[PDB]
């Protein structure tokens, strides 16, 4: 009951390798391979640009005075950038470049755990001597394909409009093939040889790769009613001026549960707190049929 | 008010009607509001309202 | 009758979904079924899937 | 970037000799590999 | 009574008349979907004629009913796109608005 | 609308959208909604299902 093991891996490019398994018993060069190639293909590390802020920008159908380039071209292309990191789960980097020539993906400027793959590569181009652009391109890491579309949901204040959402390409891997050929041990009766030779885009190593299909692969063997919901809105949904709001959330008043327990002397009595904004405070609960020192006795169930 | 009623009822007819009327009227309806004002009663029909 | 006219003009990015229409130039039509994902797909020797 | 794994199995058996197990949720994609690299672990080998 | 443009709407949240102008109009580059409000209307409605339940229900709420109906164009069910442009079209002689 | 394949399916079956069966369903959905307490009032099963 031999079981397999690695051998030379050939990096023929920064793009692509050929991994190789040298013990591999009767048939099992194929039901090892393709299994491999599935999580290979399907579930790996990856760390596609996400949002890009770019600079006078409203929405990614306009075009900038002094690039050739349609904003949506200039999204399509980030999202073709391969970069990899290694503490950050998500770092935001910093574009600028002026003057007639070509912008490549070095022209960013350099962070600590960014990697260009290839810096040869195309963002956009710039036409005129006085041109120049910035943009915030903001990098996240994650599994599969996640597109633009389904990434709002949460919302949660994506208001910067500037900022134009992209369509996420998470995964180093491109291309995966595996050949099986018999391989001769010196001594055994009949064994099979694993060529995966995979496609990537260099952001990952191939042995790394390797590694995770299997470590995942293996890790699927692990099994084989009373009260006003209205108390439990965040502060916001009151819809309070600026100042009231950060002097409720000072004092630790995050939900309208916590403001109609409390009582206008102890309102009073807080660092920030003036007759104006007291009055305030109580006409908009008055406009929802609230009030202060409310009592639910019981704050909070779970 | 009307409810589940022909029209609707002056304080004073309302009054007339109680055999204890004006001021005294209007406050218990003053207090009937408030006690359906805070939650737990006031809950149900808040919904209603968008 | 009118007073005034807002204008406002929506740009919608719409990719594929079952239910497309999609067909060839030689008059074979078709609807898009499932969307597959890569790893179903079949592929050749090469490894280059369809 | 965590992972899914399985919650809600359910061996529904015919008889002795016989079964029938079915696994809820998995990942797009991984009920294919599992189902099929078994299958020829199982058969084959 | 003349409709109106402007911001002001009855029974609306801050999450809804944020998409919204001062004017009341959508502002351009602004990413929406179903049910964002593009440009805020309202017509005239006046006495509203309401009914015994509904008269307990606000005397008991303290709400003023409106006298204006909101006419509101609003981006159809289903469709989700940015607003790239907007136009605003204005009777000779009528004043313009703050956004046109 | 426009209809797919669906091979998967057993004979007395047909896949329906969710927005579709959301819609036209309507009603049940705000019924059943208020029916098991989820929901206050039909008003309140509107606003949920909106």
């Amino acid at each position: 009951f031999l079981k397999p093991r690695l051998v030379d891996i050939e990096q023929v490019s920064s793009t692509h390798a050929k991994v190789t398994l040298e013990p591999l018993e009767r048939g099992f060069g194929h039901t090892l391979g393709n299994a491999l190639r599935r999580i290979l293909l399907s579930s790996m590390p990856g760390c596609a640009v996400t949002e890009v802020e770019i600079d006078g920008v409203l929405h990614e159908y306009s075009t900038k005075e002094g690039v050739q380039e349609d904003i949506l071209e200039i999204l399509l292309n980030l999202k073709g950038l391969a970069v990899r990191v290694q503490g950050k789960d998500e770092v935001i980097l910093t574009l600028n470049k002026s003057g007639i020539g070509p912008v490549t993906a070095a022209d960013i400027t350099h962070d600590g755990d960014v990697e260009i793959v290839k810096p040869q590569h195309v963002i956009c181009h710039l036409t005129d001597e006085n041109a120049s652009i910035s943009m915030r391109i903001k990098v996240q890491r994650g599994r599969g394909y996640v597109p633009a579309s389904t990434r709002i949901h949460s919302e949660e204040d994506e208001r910067p409009i500037g900022r134009l959402l992209v369509d996420a390409c998470y995964s180093p891997v491109e291309r995966i093939a595996y050949n099986v050929e018999a391989a001769r041990v010196e001594q055994r009766t009949d064994l099979d040889k694993l060529v995966i030779e995979m496609e990537t885009n260099g952001t990952i190593d191939p042995e790394e790769a390797i590694r995770r299909a299997a470590t995942i692969l293996a890790e699927q063997l692990e099994a084989f009613p009373e009260f006003d919901p209205i108390l439990l809105r965040p502060v916001d949904d009151l819809e309070l001026t600026v100042r009231s709001a950060n002097c409720l959330k000072a004092e630790a008043i995050h939900y309208i549960g916590d403001l109609v327990q409390r009582t206008e002397v102890e309102l009073l009595k807080t660092p920030n707190l003036g007759k104006k904004s007291l009055t305030e405070i109580k006409d908009v609960l008055a406009s929802r049929g609230l009030s202060l020192g409310m009592r639910l006795e019981n704050w909070p169930p779970a | 008010f009307g409810i589940d009623m022909n029209t609707d009822y002056t304080l004073e007819e309302v009054g007339k009607q109680f055999d204890v009327t004006r001021e005294r009227i209007r406050q218990i309806e003053a207090k009937a509001l408030r006690k359906l004002r805070h939650p737990s009663r006031s809950e149900v029909l808040r919904s209603f309202l968008d | 009758g009118v007073l005034k006219i807002v204008k406002v003009y929506l740009a919608v990015k719409r990719r594929i979904q079952p239910g497309d229409k999609m067909a060839g130039r030689h008059g074979n039509k078709g609807v898009i079924s499932k969307i597959n994902p890569i790893e179903d797909m079949p592929y050749d020797e090469n490894g280059t899937p369809v | 970037t965590e992972f899914l794994k399985p919650r809600l199995v359910d061996i529904e058996q015919v008889s002795s000799t016989h079964a029938k197990v079915t696994l809820e949720p998995l990942e797009r994609g991984f009920g294919h590999t599992l189902g099929n690299a078994l299958r020829r672990i199982l058969l084959s080998s | 009574g003349p409709e109106e443009i402007t911001a002001d709407i009855p029974n609306v949240g801050e999450a809804a008349l944020s998409k919204l102008d001062e004017s009341g109009i959508v502002y351009i580059g602004a990413e929406v979907t179903g049910g964002d409000i593009l440009v805020g209307k309202v017509t005239p409605k006046g006495e509203t004629q309401l009914t015994p339940e509904e008269k307990l229900l606000r005397a008991i709420f303290g709400e003023k009913a409106s006298d204006v109906k909101d006419s509101s164009l609003r981006v159809p069910n289903g469709v989700s796109g940015t607003v790239i442009d907007v136009q605003v079209f204005t009777r000779d002689g009528v004043e313009k608005d703050k956004r046109a | 609308s426009v209809i797919t394949v669906g091979p998967y399916l057993r004979l007395h079956q047909c896949g329906l959208p969710k927005k579709m069966a959301l819609e036209l369903f309507k009603p049940f959905i705000y019924g059943k909604l208020e029916l098991r307490g989820l929901a206050t009032t039909i008003k309140a099963a509107k606003k949920m299902v909106e």
